[PDB]
């Protein structure tokens, strides 16, 4: 279930899953905590900007959320987690298998209610501790005491009392002592909601049959009763802005406002949230404000505001109805199609079964917007035909987008379910376009494609005809009729020359779009279900009916690769931006990555929910997938973008049970030397030879034009007096007798020891190794420092060392350079004593080797003479 | 200490200077320089090195002894002795303090006769070629190689870093053996630059 | 940083970047008070017609009454230690939460 | 084919910010405007990251491990980058003007100077996967009363010294337990504290101020407290300290003053080691190597970058760049070097690989408008608005000749005879084309016939005709060579702005003011194609514009166009934010490249944020110079109406994104575009793309290796090319024994011949197998020498790359070999005595 190429990143498009959100205050500001499956998100109330997300996904879905100042408490299964800034600070694990249901935090006491009517109390270890950690006691409410716990509430000014609210009645427990202080009188109707009022000793209780009760805990008696026949209360909240208003949310999706002082209804907001998804799951007035934040199970979070009254007097009577202020949202049902809007990974286009098309932003959630379905006035002037009652367009089966002409005219085509035309949209304006493309053969639209130039739109019908429209004018231009069954794919190359098509009849058509000719026809074994075309490489893959992906080269019209291993239908697949990988999702709940160069499955995943769509970012950094459950889009990060991935084939039998290294990593390191007889340069920068030969002139250029000014009183040994690193030749220490000019034993350089050692051992391999490593300044210094006085042992040895190096034919350019520096520094010495046998013999042996390396000159001269002639004449 | 604080080889070469005791004999020509400079010689030895210092007038030699109850550095006796010899050999005092302060300064000592058996005027010219007119050639070698040289008749003492005195030694030897003056001066230009370069 | 002088031309209040506020006697040129340590440097100082001394430190605005006097007990203080009557605690204070005060001006003939 | 990626930025080595050395000291990281450039001095290679801020970079740092790079712009927007992979890990907005950012020497933490607060964060793990919020806060410190100028980490990662504009320096402890160890404030500086440092023992704290004072702080008895034991002063007459850095191990203090001269001091003695001047402009940043040997200084005004080896008193690096000045560019015929012409009047030759200016020529008095090489390449020609055309000899870098008109005409365009014997220049005020003889320097004649200023000129390489265009809405083909003088005018629908000549010399393309690229047949003088470009071009709205970008017709045309040497593609650019690459035969846009994403440049955005707009107007248009603290910044030297040709201070308007010139690389699949920020070089070198040729099911990387094992080298090589994988071609290439190279070379199919020659040219230039590559070239030329001749323009770039390898590296080796041979013979043979 763990991929070696991809890892989860986050979920886009989700605002709230229906669990009641939690409001916390930091100073004057407010923030809202919403639940998103196995994670929560924190929004800024003033802007509804995403601030934090939980660092990791919880093992089980979150059931409750409570936020107090910086700390957030999230309850899942039998554990309660404490988070700060989205990072878990401490996890409270209850000792019973019962799952937590409700969560209450007052003072240092944390109260958690399990589904077996057991209330666990935790307490702060220290009075100044930030959050409660220590387990204090356990209180259990029995059936004789009361019904199932509906919610845990704490009323203000109550010392160590927890107000347990059950379906039958309300109970007052003392957490410090663990004793039942008080039991309320039984209520006829099942209590569903409870909310502490801003008044003392009063808690608002909402029943299952549209009754709201202002129960007074101190007096133990009813104070008021609001009646809402044929409605079920889901939320309650009081206004704290000095106006005695009460907001009642219902499961039908309506939010009613009452004026408690006047005993009147201010207004009702109808269908703010869908009934089918739970109506108004949570509605809370912001403390001390006219703003109310509402949420529901339809993946939406809204805010409404009460404007000041328009009357100069009697403002309490003339109450402005609440006004929509701002909101955030997403799809209410799982997306059906997704696509990347731009070359960068900024925006994505998503379509869902809820008949809405959304533009989602990866970079910032606030930029996400819904594409408008308002229609443009017809150019002809006739009235457009449609029902007066406005409805959303049907579900989108296919989508095609280009950006060559964004802002000039329509740049999106969409296909709808059971609809005989395709609609166009405009990404810049974020609105449906003014053109509609019809199949013209009485068939449904099954395929949509666009040319890279953005001038043409191709529509494939279920009756086998391909119509081609112009996006600027929406005028049909060409119609191709080759397929007899549905056309499930259309593509056109980057050059707008060769067009390809596939259909359920199993044939692949190759056309010449410029000349409108049939280049060829290829028949495959099984019906073709989908196509993806790679414009850079001119390869396209076809998802066949026999559970295969067939890769075809459009230039030569032959199958190049065929991929096997999926055990069920292939829902979707895509090409990697570099054209080297194909990731495909199938109905057997596996996402497989295939390596086209070797044609094998290199990676495999097992998803809990079948992935309907797969899409690479054109950058290649991200992979987006949508699943059969969940309203969001799963974003994965491509680990291949930061390290190499082995292309070894994945184990098939192992993968089923869950349900040469250079070649494997797609790299090759050049050999040090292909053959001993072949001349090979040094493994390093090619400027080293030129620097060594011309060291002085390069350095005279380096010197500043004017002498730096310096203090007269300067330490003579400042360079040595360094608090401690420098690895220069100057900073060398001797390693452990008669005086010797070259060096007395125990006080000689490392280089001189190796030279003397090599002369005795008749092998200078150790010395040649250190010469190549020496820096250009060090090399010049050592050659210049060689002993230049009779019997000239060191000069003879150095010549012998270089002569041995030339025999190796490796690093020869440097050995030539060292010899040139030897003549530069000690040429006069060699010239004066040329007759000396020792120097002459060493020189002669060097010449015998050096005479052999003239073949390089013959090769160099030939290539220029021919290369100059070939290119010229 | 600040609150933010972090939580017996002889440097001289060619001559054997070696509760421990060290004895160094002072030649007569260094007696008077030692006397007027003694007020600055014992403080660093007795304070920084925690040695016990003395001169024996009877033997005209200077005595250093490690005090186990006060001395803490095991090498302090040798560093103090290597200090004392440098003043004895002829080096200036501030030049001699570098030995105590630094840990990578070595004195190279040798004679003209070691390089070549020169006698009479041939030996005198060799000392002249090393020194040069007004000491210019010796001045050049010290500046290029960043060393300090004392040319006491046919006895040469070179103080500096290992590679530094290695290059000065070659320059002096070439002057003894008769290499042309231009080749030596040109080589002095190159070694001066090449030593200071990082690469 | 700032200099303020009262209507009578008898007293001068100066603030420095050294977190110090000094009240002067500009008729005789004698220093009266020196509030050596302030929580932060005072950006502005103003004196009203009645003699209220206003001080601003970034977002804070603090007022003292009777500060401009020769008596020692009149020295500005931020807090009285144990309710000592002599210590001259601030007359009024106000905090501009996220704002840095730019300048202070008393409205001439209004409170 | 058309897979080009941004590779590096020439022409600029430093714009602003702080330059950082690598931990190894072997790489220098320099912010170049909107991006970061990395120069490897030892290997003589450079690269610029692809990622791009929306404003200029302000502060950068690279951790000691060398794996993570953090760069921050002027708004606080930060980007974390994987240095090894050259990819972006995260984007962070600190919502303030972050003056400095520094990694802790451990690497676990990094600190931020954001206004008056010091923010300490936890470094994300480079091995971990990307996550939504990689950074984890560690602490925020608020003790300073004004903005923090800089910060310094202790060597043990336990203390931080911060210096602010409060005339104060303050110390913090990274661990809350050690807060009592270091909770001290250092006062007493008259001006801003520019820097505060620890000593190596960490028992001495040095603080430096802008006024020019260095204070030594010690923990001593008056019971113990930090005190100023000693105070040192830079007695700079009026220069103020601009930047300071300290190396504890070597006790080196490098101070850069606003006068443009820097001093090196030895602390705590305060001994002046050296004092040098890099110019009259302020030294904005100074940095030190880890070893302490190299000091890097940068001046923003002229964009100078300088690495100084203070020990040997040498310059490792000494470079100066151009901003808003480059008017033209030219590739060397071998493609190794690129030359540029600037409004300063200076011609600079830049090495593509190294990224540094090899030579500079300052003969011209005014802006140099055009530069061009002769076909030989030894010689260069340049025209300038000072009224002269100058010829340059690159062998000796002498201006061996200067051509001038009789009537003092500014020259805007230039053209050179392929024989290198005739030079032609045009002007925007004369309407004639001047012609000179290179050997004599005499004005041969003045071609007449245009009724409008001559916009561009070009000689054809083979037939040697001259094609000129003008704003006269016409194109004229001049047959200047020959006994008869003939002119063939061709009419065009609109003013011609650019002209390119086919390498064949048979067709000429022209970019018009209508946004059209029309291709004409020279011999027949009839149009053969047309490409419409107005819709492709991306033009942005300027802050000062009162009209939309869509309705704007400021630049919907291309002012410069160039062909590919194959002859099948055109690269175009203009005074706009797009470089468009078209395919000539099919008249389609292969790809479009956005020139800049820097909001500091004016033409970048098509839509401007409505929040900036107000009743007064755009907030950007308000001049805030008076806010600046230094008098030099406040001074306004702008001439009221100037548009070009002066320093940036003169214009008073924001720089505008534009491309002045574009060219293809003669020796590689790359092109270079001169723009405002610098020379953008786009190359296909990376080649991560899988672009197979003629695959079949039987072809596989495994089957390729099996063929080698079976000794079927020809089949192995061909199958490698069909896959088109470099690692596989390289593996097969080096596995072919020498004996069988001629057999394989004679039998390679003609279809794959261009691919092998391309691989050799790229591989050989940086490979060590000089003899192996020369053997292959000898076998390939000998076997298929005739075929390459018949198709010169298909093999042109591949052939030129091979010649570069044979001439630039192979010759230099034998030249060093052959002189040793002669130096040998002279020493042994002659008589050395006395």
């Amino acid at each position: 279930k763990n991929s070696k190429i991809f890892s989860p990143f986050r979920i886009i498009g989700n605002v709230s899953n229906g669990v009641p959100f939690a409001t916390g205050t930091l100073g004057s500001t407010f923030y809202i905590v919403t639940c998103v499956g196995k994670t929560f998100q924190i929004y800024d109330a003033n802007t509804l900007h995403l601030l934090f997300v939980s660092e990791k996904e919880t093992p089980s879905s979150i059931v409750a959320l409570s936020a107090h100042f910086h700390y957030v408490y999230a309850a899942y299964e039998n554990k309660v987690g404490i988070y700060k800034r989205g990072i878990e600070e401490h996890l409270l694990e209850l000792e019973t298998d019962a799952n937590v249901e409700h969560l209450c935090i007052f003072g240092d006491y944390l109260c958690a209610s399990t589904d077996d009517n057991s209330i666990f109390i935790y307490k702060k270890s220290d009075p100044q501790d930030k959050y409660p950690s220590e387990f204090y006691t356990k209180l259990t409410v029995t059936e004789i005491q009361g019904g199932e716990i509906v919610s845990l509430q704490h009323l203000a000014t109550y010392l160590n009392k927890l107000t347990v609210v059950t379906k039958s009645n309300v109970l007052l427990f003392n957490v410090r002592t663990g004793k039942l202080v008080f039991t309320s009188n039984e209520f006829p109707d099942q209590i569903t909601t409870a909310e502490p009022a801003p008044v003392l000793d009063i808690i608002a209780l909402g029943t299952v049959t549209g009754e709201v009760i202002m129960f007074n805990m101190r007096k133990g008696k009813r104070i008021r009763t609001i009646k809402i026949p044929q409605s079920r209360i889901s939320s309650l909240s009081f206004r704290t802005d000095g106006s005695s208003h009460l907001s009642v949310g219902t499961s039908s999706g309506d939010l009613i406002f009452y004026d408690l002082d006047r005993r009147s209804r201010i207004h009702v907001l109808k269908n703010i949230h869908r009934e089918s998804y739970g109506g108004v799951t949570q509605a809370t007035f912001l403390n001390g404000q006219p703003i109310i934040v509402t949420s529901g199970g339809d993946n939406s979070l809204k805010e409404y505001v009460f404007d000041p009254s328009l009357s100069q007097g009697s403002g309490d009577v003339v109450v402005q109805p609440p006004r929509y202020l701002r909101s955030r949202g997403g799809h209410s049902q799982p997306p059906s199609y997704i696509a990347f809007a731009d070359s960068q990974s900024h925006f994505m286009l998503s379509a869902s079964k809820d008949r809405s098309l959304w533009s989602f932003s990866l970079r910032k959630d606030a930029q996400s917007q819904e594409m408008s379905q308002r229609l443009h006035k017809k150019q002809d002037g006739g009235r457009v035909g449609g029902s007066t009652i406005k409805s959303k367009f049907p579900e989108i089966v296919a989508l095609a987008i280009e950006n060559a002409r964004i802002g000039e005219w329509e740049n999106i085509i969409t296909a709808h379910k059971d609809e005989k035309f395709a609609r166009t949209w405009d990404m810049r304006n974020k609105r449906v376009g003014r053109w509609t493309f019809d199949t013209t053969d009485d068939g449904f639209v099954k395929s949509v494609a666009m040319s890279q130039c953005g001038n043409f739109g191709f529509i494939g019908s279920s009756n086998g005809s391909i119509t081609i429209y112009n996006m600027q004018s929406g005028i049909l231009r060409k119609k191709y009729k080759l397929h007899k069954r549905a056309v499930t794919g259309i593509s056109l190359d980057g050059m707008n020359r060769k067009m390809v098509s596939c259909g359920l009849d199993g044939i692949v058509g190759f056309y010449d779009f410029n000349k409108s000719t049939l280049l060829g026809k290829l028949k495959l074994d099984a019906p073709i279900t989908a196509m993806v075309y790679h414009r850079s490489s001119d390869l396209f893959a076809l998802a066949l009916d026999d559970l295969s992906i067939v890769v075809i080269d459009a230039v030569t019209q032959r199958v190049v690769r065929q991929l096997w291993g999926h055990s069920n239908r292939i829902t979707a697949f895509d090409f990697s931006p570099e054209g080297r990988w194909i990731v495909s999702a199938s109905l057997d709940s596996t996402i497989r990555t295939w390596d086209l160069p070797t044609g094998g499955c290199i990676d495999g995943i097992i998803v809990d929910n079948v992935a309907t769509n797969v899409k690479f970012s054109p950058n290649g950094d991200l992979l987006a997938t949508t699943h059969v459950t969940g309203n969001g889009i799963c974003i994965w990060t491509n680990r291949a973008q930061f390290k190499t991935v082995s292309t070894r084939t994945i184990d098939e039998s192992e993968f089923a049970r869950m349900a040469l290294n250079d070649i494997d990593f797609n790299t090759y390191t050049s050999l040090e030397q292909i053959d001993k007889e072949l001349l090979t340069l040094s493994i390093g920068p090619r400027s080293k030879m030129n620097t060594l030969l011309h060291l002085d002139v390069i350095r005279k250029r380096s010197k500043p034009k004017e002498a730096p000014k310096k203090s007269e009183k300067l330490p003579f040994f400042l360079q040595l007096s360094g608090e401690k690193v420098r690895e220069g030749i100057a900073h060398e220490t001797p390693e452990e007798n008669k005086f010797k000019v070259t060096g007395r034993l125990g006080f000689e350089s490392h280089f001189t020891k190796q030279l003397r050692e090599g002369s005795q051992s008749k092998d200078y391999s150790s010395l040649l190794a250190t010469l190549i490593n020496f820096s250009p300044a060090a090399v010049d210094l050592e050659i210049r420092s060689l002993n230049s006085f009779e019997p000239f042992d060191e000069i003879v040895w150095f010549i012998d060392a270089l002569t041995q190096g030339l025999k190796s034919n490796k690093n020869f350019e440097l050995y030539e350079t060292f010899m040139s520096l030897l003549f530069k520094a000690h040429g006069d010495v060699i010239h004066a004593n040329n007759k000396n046998q020792d120097i002459a013999s060493a020189l002669q042996n060097w010449e015998d080797v050096h005479k052999k390396e003239d073949r390089l000159d013959d090769l160099v001269k030939f290539c220029m003479g021919v290369a100059a002639f070939v290119t010229t004449a | 200490v600040a609150p933010t604080a972090l939580k017996g080889s002889s440097r001289i070469i060619g001559i054997n200077n070696t509760f421990e005791s060290r004895k160094i004999m002072v030649p007569p020509h260094r007696m008077t320089p030692l006397r007027n400079s003694w007020t600055k010689i014992y403080p660093p030895l007795v304070e920084h090195l925690k040695l016990q210092v003395r001169m024996n007038l009877k033997t005209k030699s200077v005595e250093l002894r490690t005090n186990p109850k006060f001395t803490t550095d095991p090498g302090a006796l040798q560093k103090g002795a290597d200090f004392i010899k440098a003043f004895t050999l002829g080096f200036d005092l501030d030049d001699s303090i570098a030995l105590l302060r630094l840990d990578d300064l070595y004195i190279e000592t040798f004679e003209v006769k070691d390089v070549k058996t020169l006698t009479g005027d041939h030996l005198s010219r060799a000392i002249g070629r090393i020194a040069g007119k007004d000491g210019k050639t010796k001045f050049a070698i010290e500046n290029a190689t960043r060393t300090r040289i004392v040319l006491a008749d046919s006895k040469i003492h070179i103080l500096g870093g290992f590679t530094h005195i290695r290059m000065a030694r070659e320059s002096v030897v070439s002057l003894i053996l008769g290499s042309p003056p231009g080749k030596v001066y040109g080589n002095l230009r190159t070694v001066a630059s090449r030593l200071k370069e990082r690469y | 940083n700032s200099i303020a002088i009262d209507r009578s031309g008898y007293y001068m209040a100066t603030t420095g970047a050294d977190r110090s506020m000094k009240i002067w006697d500009i008729r005789n040129f004698k220093q009266l008070h020196s509030v050596e340590s302030l929580p932060t440097p005072g950006t502005n100082v103003s004196i009203s017609d009645t003699g209220l001394l206003a001080l601003s430190r970034g977002p804070h605005v603090t007022l003292w009454k009777d500060a401009l006097k020769l008596s020692g007990d009149s020295k500005p203080c931020f807090g009285s230690m144990g309710g000592n009557p002599h210590r001259n605690t601030p007359y009024m204070s106000h905090l501009f939460a996220g704002n840095k005060v730019e300048n202070l001006g008393f409205v001439p003939f209004e409170d | 084919k058309s897979d080009f990626k941004f590779s590096n930025l020439l022409g600029t080595v430093y714009r602003q910010g702080n330059i950082t050395f690598s931990d190894d000291g072997k790489q220098l990281l320099s912010p170049v405007g909107n991006r970061v450039s990395v120069f490897d001095l030892i290997n003589n290679k450079s690269f610029t990251f692809e990622y791009e801020h929306r404003k200029n970079i302000a502060a950068i740092d690279l951790n000691k491990q060398g794996t993570l790079l953090i760069s921050i712009d002027e708004d606080g927007r930060a980007i974390l980058v994987n240095f090894k992979a050259r990819n972006v890990l995260h984007h962070f907005n600190f919502k303030e003007k972050c003056s400095a950012v520094k990694f802790s020497p451990d690497g676990r933490l990094f600190a931020l100077a954001s206004g008056r607060f010091l923010q300490i964060w936890k470094t994300p793990d480079v091995n971990k996967d990307r996550q939504f919020a990689p950074f984890v806060r560690h602490r925020v410190h608020a003790g300073h009363f004004q903005d923090i100028t800089s910060l310094t980490w202790s060597q043990d990662s336990r203390f931080i010294l911060t210096t602010s504009k409060d005339l104060s320096a303050k110390i913090w402890s990274v661990d809350s337990e050690e807060k009592n160890l270091a909770a001290t404030t250092f006062n007493g500086h008259r001006d801003y504290v520019m820097g505060a440092f620890f000593s190596h023992d960490q028992e001495k704290i040095y603080t430096v101020s802008k006024d020019g004072a260095v204070f030594v702080w010690e923990f001593t008895k008056r019971k113990y407290s930090w005190r100023i034991t000693k105070k040192h002063f830079f007695y700079a007459n009026q220069a103020k300290v601009k930047c300071v850095t300290f190396h504890p191990a070597t006790r080196l203090l490098a101070v850069g003053f606003t006068s443009g001269e820097f001093r090196l001091y030895d602390l705590p003695d305060f001994t002046l080691i050296q004092q040098l001047s890099m110019g009259q402009n302020p030294v904005n940043t100074v940095s030190v190597n880890q070893t302490g040997e190299w000091l890097a200084f940068g001046s923003s005004k002229l964009g100078q970058l300088l690495v100084y080896e203070w020990q040997s008193e040498s310059y490792i690096l000494k470079q100066q760049g151009h901003f808003d000045s480059t008017n033209s560019l030219a590739y060397s015929p071998d493609g190794s070097r690129v030359v540029t012409a600037s409004e300063d009047g200076k011609i600079k030759v830049w090495d593509i690989t190294s990224g540094f200016c090899l030579a500079t020529f300052e003969e011209h008095t005014s802006s140099v408008t055009a530069v061009q090489f002769a076909k030989r390449g030894q010689v260069m020609f340049s025209s300038s608005l000072d009224g002269t055309v100058r010829a340059w000899d690159l062998i000796r870098y002498r201006n061996f000749r200067t051509f001038t008109g009789t009537e003092r005409i500014q020259f805007n365009c230039l053209a050179v005879d392929p024989s290198g014997e005739v030079v032609c220049a045009g002007s925007l005020d004369n309407f004639d084309i001047h012609v000179w003889s290179v050997q004599t320097g005499q004005l041969l004649d003045a071609l007449s016939g245009h009724e409008g200023p001559v916009s561009c000129l070009s000689f054809s390489q083979e037939n040697s005709v001259l094609a000129s265009a003008s704003w006269d809405k016409t194109i004229r083909i001049w047959s200047i060579f020959g006994r008869s003088q003939q002119v063939e005018p061709i009419e065009v629908y609109s003013d011609v702005l650019a002209l390119s000549m086919r390498p064949d010399g048979k067709e000429v393309a022209v970019s018009t003011l209508k946004g059209q690229i029309s291709i004409f047949n020279i011999e027949d003088a009839k149009q053969v194609g047309n490409i419409d470009c107005r819709k492709d071009i991306i033009s942005g709205r300027f802050n000062q514009d009162r009209f939309t970008a869509k309705n704007s017709e400021r630049s919907k045309f291309f002012t410069t166009i160039h062909y590919s040497f194959d002859g099948m593609a055109i690269v175009a650019g203009g005074n706009n934010n797009s470089i468009c690459l078209y395919d000539v035969p099919n008249e389609v846009l292969l790809k479009r490249f956005i020139v800049s994403r820097n909001m500091a440049l004016n033409g970048t955005l098509e839509f401007l944020n409505s929040k900036k707009m107000t009743e007064a107007g755009s907030l950007d248009l308000i001049d805030d110079a008076g806010e600046n603290s230094d008098l030099e910044d406040r001074i306004d030297n702008s001439l009221p109406g100037s548009q070009r040709g002066g320093d940036l201070s003169t214009r008073k308007m924001r720089p505008e994104v534009r491309v002045t010139s574009v060219q293809f690389s003669p020796t590689a699949n790359a092109f270079a575009a001169a723009s405002t920020e610098g020379l953008l070089i786009y190359s296909t070198n990376d080649t991560i793309l899988f672009d197979p040729f003629d695959l079949d099911v039987d072809v596989t990387p495994h089957s390729t290796v099996e063929a080698l094992r079976e000794k079927q080298f020809l089949n192995a090589l061909v199958m490698a090319f069909r896959l088109n994988e470099e690692y596989l071609i390289n593996k097969v290439y080096e596995a072919i024994p020498i004996k069988e190279i001629p057999l394989v070379a004679s039998n390679i199919p003609a279809i794959y011949l261009p691919r092998i020659l391309k691989f050799i040219g790229d591989f050989a230039i940086e490979s060590q197998h000089i003899e192996f590559n020369l053997i292959w070239i000898k076998a390939l030329l000998s076997a298929s020498g005739g075929y390459i001749n018949e198709h010169k323009y298909l093999f042109s770039t591949a052939m030129r790359s091979i010649q570069r390898f044979i001439v630039r590296v192979a010759k230099e080796v034998v030249n060093t070999t052959t002189d040793n041979k002669y130096t040998y013979r002279f020493l042994v043979s002659t008589d050395g005595s006395m």
